[PDB]
């Protein structure tokens, strides 16, 4: 029965074509992933590194007020005064 | 902070773009206070000023990428209100629809933010109408929420009127017909409204069986019946007028 | 239930259809319940025969009331006799036959009949009757023949000049989804049918296209499917010799193409 | 002391409802917490009301 | 899918149709890729048919079990942040499950291909890490600390036609390896430095042996990730003031001998990465 071989070996052959295209999309999906998972590190790397070299009030408040006047008279465009 | 961050109003990037909105942007969504710097939506729909408003005169763009951020974090009410603020109904009316499905179920009455999400829909839905395909899509959602409301509430004999009245779900077998026309027909938001439309309705016909059921055998018929022609209206409604016929008995 | 359902099978006088309906709704499974729904379908076919006659044939009703009819009993005896095409639509939808010309026929005689039933009343009562059967029968490909109700509904409208909408509109009554009825007026449209030429309304096509879109767009892939197709009917109709109704159809349909863009 | 109509559907009230899911939720917060929790008349009670854990002979509260 | 998961459902109470129930399993995940397919898809209550059932199976199939893993993985990519409550419930169902998958990779190709679905699925979990310790504080916990277990695991088994399939079994082992790297990653110092000996061992092994590009890659992203997660924690240690500046300075001349070492065998090996080592070996220096 030449037929049911037929029938069998294309059943088969699409259920080995979908398993395949199913392992060659999860391996793109882990690849990719680690992809991202390498260039974000590469970022949390970087900053981290920005804080390890760094390892080797009302002064604020006030100069805050007198930024805050300047940029007022910055916005409004009134004459620009000396900071 | 800001006062600080004026200072820098005529800077420009190597890109071009100003480095008060950078700074602005980053704050707002760091220090969780967007609603003072870039300002707050209030009920009616009118912009309450941020102090990035006296920098600049326009935050359009602003709000439009500070609200997708909202987006990403997932704070959908705060987006719904930047959007809103930024003069985009579309998005609105999308968040408005996607937080207010779940919202077919009412306990704990004061509780849950039921009552402030139905007080927050309410005053967007009025805002909206103050203001085709959207429209309507915007009042039938508004109308559904009127229709879960009296569902998770109790409140039926008024709801069940207004559902006979609207001809947006079926309550008869020749309905059916009726159904999908109105299916067919509406908008966006109100489709988006019609799964949880469809089963406050038919939980709706539900308890006015049973009050009838709780002369008996005929009130297991009417009811029995009214499911099936509900059923033969709407696959999902089969199985489960199916299923009700069979719990009752 | 088997009692309730051999009560509602009975053949007799005293169980009319209402009671059967309601024991019905009172009442190896899966198949029971493929039998029973599709006894539903034929039913809502014999009640909608029964109504039509009424209202249009007393030994008719009488036996349509008396007993459970089968499909072709109602085909031969029934629906052809006094001309039913919804309920032949409906029967043959049933039945899943399926006959092109057939369904042409069916959609058609629907539309004459209605029309002639109201002698723009003629128009409305074919928006009538067609949605009336579209809506029974635009779900089973077997019986709606989408292509052939629009063609001869064109036709129709053709010969007693009325709105160019009113097919497109009547359709979507139907709910006939917007696309595929872009398809069907756009393949239409390229079989440059003489028929539509031989009428002098060689635009007919395109301001039924125009309609349908303008409201569309009243009310991003289909709209891509739209600017492609508006394009293509534009560069039809600019091969065409230049008369008044080309012209307005062509700047009409431009309107419609920068509004789409808009959309888009 | 939804939850109400819920209570009384379970000891009291019939509750005819149309296409409505019951027991599939309590069984499944009790496997969740219940089923480890501390309170040994809880989890008996839990057992008793949604028809399930049916091994556990939940002793602590049961004796005779 | 009404009808058919009412089938599945009944298929997994009594065990049957094993073919049928692999096929639409493959069909649901076929259609997952879509949005509005996988959206549909929790709108049938997937979870709320499957989730129950599943258990049967444990307490193809094994196929059809890594089938409905990598649909839900699918689906949490596909609309992570309203689906992540299913996918919590069902993999607090699954857990001992997934346990048992991960750890089976030490004693088998169905034990690899497990672990691999079940290090997947934790994968498209761990992109909303901030839920999961949330709601289950002692499985994000453990799940880390085996996750290190099963790297090492992995490292040790690959440092260490018949040879054709034992070099399928090993780049297979090798894929799944980088994976999980790349895994715990996106979740002592010494370990850190374990890690990324291994890797560069397993590089080396793997170079000298002339699939296997697969490998290649797999050890290069956890290279990466082992510098960046070492480097993250060293300043971590270094920034933060509670520890003391005792600890900062040993740390740091240790870790720049380590590095120094480390990356000067990598030079070796491979003639912004190698520059990256460099500037912290000696800002470590």
């Amino acid at each position: 029965d030449i037929q049911g071989f037929l029938k069998n070996e294309k059943d088969n052959a699409l259920l080995s074509a979908i398993e395949e295209s199913r392992k060659r999309t999860f391996v793109m999906a882990e690849e990719y992933h680690r992809e991202s998972m390498l260039v974000e590190w590469e970022q949390v790397k970087q900053r981290v590194l920005h804080t390890l070299l760094a390892s080797g009030d009302n002064v604020e408040m006030a100069y805050a007020r007198q930024m805050y006047m300047y940029n007022e008279k910055v916005v409004s465009g009134h004459l620009q005064p000396s900071l | 902070a800001l006062q600080y961050f004026y200072f820098l109003r005529n800077e420009k990037d190597n890109q071009g773009e100003s480095m008060f909105l950078r700074c602005v942007s980053e704050l707002v969504i760091e220090s969780r206070e967007f609603d003072m710097l870039l300002g707050k939506l209030e009920k009616d729909g009118s912009r309450k000023p941020g102090a990035i408003d006296k920098f600049t005169r326009d935050t359009k763009t602003i709000i439009n990428k500070v609200a997708s951020v909202a987006e990403n974090k997932g704070l959908f009410e705060e987006a719904a209100k930047l959007y809103d603020l930024a003069k985009n109904p579309d998005k609105v009316l999308e968040l408005t629809n996607k937080l207010l499905s779940p919202v077919v179920s009412q306990i704990s009455a004061p509780q849950s933010n039921r009552e402030r999400l139905k007080n927050m829909a309410l005053a967007i839905a009025e805002r909206y109408k103050s203001q085709k395909s959207i429209n309507s899509t915007f009042y039938l959602l508004l109308d559904l929420i009127t229709f879960f409301d009296e569902y998770h509430a109790g409140h039926i004999d008024l709801s069940f009127d207004v559902i006979e009245r609207l001809k947006l779900v079926p309550l008869s077998q020749d309905s059916v017909e009726e159904r999908v026309a109105a299916f067919r027909n509406f908008s966006d938001e109100i489709r988006h409204n019609l799964s949880e439309i469809l089963l406050a309705t038919m939980n709706i016909l539900f308890t006015q069986y049973k009050r009838l059921k709780g002369v008996q055998e005929d009130k297991d018929s009417v009811l029995r019946s009214q499911a099936r022609a509900l059923i033969t209206f709407a696959g999902d409604t089969n199985a489960r007028l199916v299923q009700m016929e069979v719990l009752m008995n | 239930a088997r009692v309730v359902a051999k009560l509602a099978d009975m053949h007799s006088p005293e169980i009319s259809l209402k009671q059967r309906l309601e024991y019905i709704s009172r009442a190896a499974d899966g198949e029971f319940l493929h039998e029973l729904e599709e006894k539903l379908e034929v039913a809502r076919i014999q009640l909608q025969i029964q109504e039509t006659l009424t209202r249009q044939v007393g030994d008719a009703v009488s036996q349509l009331d008396s007993q459970l009819m089968d499909i072709t009993k109602m085909f031969g005896q029934y629906a052809d006799p006094f001309r039913l095409s919804e309920c032949k639509l409906a029967i043959i939808h049933c039945a899943g036959h399926s006959d092109p010309i057939l369904v042409q026929t069916l959609w058609q005689d629907i539309i004459d009949k209605e029309l002639s039933d109201s002698m723009v009343d003629r128009m409305q009562s074919l928006h009538l009757k067609i949605t009336s059967l579209g809506k029974i029968y635009a779900s089973t490909p077997r019986y709606f023949p989408l292509e052939f109700l629009v063609k001869y509904l064109e036709q129709q409208v053709c010969n007693f000049s009325w709105d160019a909408g009113f097919v497109t509109y009547t359709m979507q009554e139907i709910n006939v989804p917007v696309p595929k009825l872009l398809e069907v007026y756009d393949h239409l449209f390229k079989a440059r049918d003489p028929w539509w030429s031989r009428m002098k309304k060689p635009l007919h096509l395109l301001e039924s296209i125009y309609i349908l879109l303008s409201g569309y767009v009243q009310e991003r892939r289909f709209t891509t499917l739209c600017l492609d197709a508006i394009s293509c009917y534009l560069v039809e109709l600019q091969s065409m010799d230049p008369a008044p109704a080309l012209l307005n159809t062509v700047s009409n349909f431009k309107s419609l193409q920068a509004k789409l863009e808009r959309l888009s | 002391q939804d939850f109400k109509n819920c209570f009384q559907e379970y000891i009291h009230n019939k509750d005819r409802r149309l296409s409505p899911t019951t027991e599939n939720k309590l069984r499944l917060h009790y496997r969740r917490a219940v089923r480890a929790s501390t309170d040994p008349y809880k989890r008996a009670v839990y057992c008793i009301i949604g028809r399930c854990d049916v091994s556990d002979n939940h002793s602590e509260v049961a004796d005779k | 899918l009404p009808i058919l998961f009412s089938a599945l459902e009944v298929s997994l109470r009594i065990k049957q149709n094993l073919h049928f129930c692999e096929a639409i399993l493959h069909f649901l995940f076929t259609l997952a890729k879509t949005h509005q397919g996988a959206a549909a898809m929790a709108g049938a209550g997937i979870t709320q048919t499957v989730c129950l059932p599943l258990l049967s199976v444990y307490q193809s199939w094994p196929g059809v079990y890594r089938l409905t893993v990598s649909l839900m993985e699918r689906l949490l990519k596909t609309l992570r942040y309203n689906f992540l409550s299913e996918a919590l419930d069902f993999v607090g169902v699954h857990q001992e499950r997934i346990l048992q998958c991960l750890s089976a990779v030490r004693t088998s190709l169905s034990c690899l291909e497990e672990a691999d679905h079940t290090v997947g699925f934790l994968l498209q979990l761990s992109n909303f890490t901030k839920e999961w310790h949330f709601h289950l504080p002692q499985l994000i916990k453990d799940v880390q600390v085996n996750l290190c277990y099963l790297c090492q695991a992995c490292t040790s088994l690959l440092h260490s036609l018949e040879l054709r399939q034992l070099r399928t079994v090993q780049h297979s082992l090798l894929k799944i390896l980088g994976k999980t790297l790349a895994t715990l990653r996106a979740f002592s110092f010494g370990t850190l430095l374990a890690t990324v000996n291994v890797t560069l061992s397993m590089l080396g092994e793997m170079d000298k042996k002339k699939e296997s590009k697969n490998n290649k890659s797999l050890l290069l992203f956890i290279m990466e990730n082992c510098f960046y997660l070492l480097i993250s924690q060293a300043v971590r240690y270094l920034r933060d003031p509670s520890v003391h500046p005792r600890d900062k300075q040993r740390m740091k001349q240790e870790l720049s001998s380590e590095l120094s070492t480390l990356l000067s065998s990598l030079s070796r090996y491979f003639r912004p990465l190698i520059q990256l080592v460099q500037a912290f070996v000696r800002h470590v220096q």
